[PDB]
């Protein structure tokens, strides 16, 4: 049969990126599934190694998948994953595209807090969006993780902290959807940006579909130009009308972070943990699902 | 428009 690694029988196919295909496999030594992420040798420039030594340098991290084989092996760079559970998009599709503001509420705690850790390793992400966050398995269900590294990059040196330089006329790097209006300026992305994505995200979830989500275009290069367009063209105050202001207040403050300060990653989870308190919430993890 | 997009 089939086996990866000598080890994971291949399954079925389960999702494709720009940087490869995931399959389910099985290892066959304990029968436990997991996913396989293949990228073809002969790609343009190989990413999935980089990324393997990005996950492994976040291991032990809550909330970061564990990789369990790194090799080549015939046409296909592999990387074996831990599975975990649906993610988000899958979940909140799985709810009929809604989602009660205490689930929101739930899971922006966790996701500003997974990354925060990103960051302390050094890294930014870069491509902050619901099919990136996935719960764990079973007991872990209640733990929302961070996956899919291939945009991601160091922004300081590991030893001296040295932010990576401003630059603009970036093209544009991330999803058109969720990227911050920064990114769609060309300028270079920084720790900043992660969050003004999970802010768009976060109000992605209270809506169903944010504003700049299905516009008719013709070229995909036009495409990010009506996107672009609408993204600015909208205030954080109307997008986030009929909903509370620490949504429109997260915004901002993402938004007004210079390109190599610090975010204030405390008072982000305190705004949307004052609000979970006036609701009158209770932290049970039982959430809309 | 959800693609991940690279530089």
């Amino acid at each position: 049969e089939l086996r990866v690694g000598n080890r994971y029988r291949l399954g079925r196919k389960i999702g494709s990126g720009s940087f490869g295909d995931i399959y389910l496999g099985t290892d066959i030594a304990a029968g436990e599934e997991v996913a396989i992420k293949l990228e073809c040798v002969k790609t343009k420039h190989p990413q999935l190694h980089i990324e393997s030594k990005i996950y492994k340098m976040m291991q032990g991290g809550v909330g970061i998948p564990t990789i369990r084989w790194c090799g080549a092996e015939g046409d296909y760079n592999v990387m074996v994953m831990e599975l975990l559970g649906p993610s988000l998009e899958d979940l909140f599709n799985f709810c009929s595209r809604k989602f009660s503001l205490k689930t929101v509420l739930l899971l922006a705690d966790q996701m500003i807090s997974r990354i925060e850790y990103i960051h302390s390793k050094n890294f930014i992400h870069r491509d902050v969006k619901p099919d990136n966050f996935l719960m764990g398995l079973g007991k872990k269900g209640n733990l929302v993780y961070i996956i899919d590294f291939g945009l991601a990059k160091k922004y300081r040196d590991a030893r001296t902290h040295q932010h990576i330089p401003y630059r603009e006329n970036k093209n544009l790097t991330g999803t058109a959807r969720y990227a911050s209006i920064n990114t769609h300026l060309g300028i270079e992305q920084s720790r900043r940006d992660d969050l003004e994505s999970l802010g768009y995200v976060l109000m992605y979830f209270n809506l169903g579909s944010l504003p700049w989500q299905g516009l008719k275009a013709a070229t995909k290069r036009q495409k990010y130009e009506r996107i672009s367009e609408k993204k600015m063209s909208t205030p954080i105050e109307v997008l986030c009308k009929g909903y509370p202001s620490e949504f429109a207040t997260y915004l901002n403050f993402c938004r007004s972070l210079r390109f190599d300060d610090k975010p204030d990653y405390s008072y982000l989870r305190q705004l949307f943990r004052n609000l979970f308190h006036r609701q009158g919430f209770s932290y049970d993890y039982v959430f809309d699902w | 428009s959800v693609a991940s997009l690279t530089s």
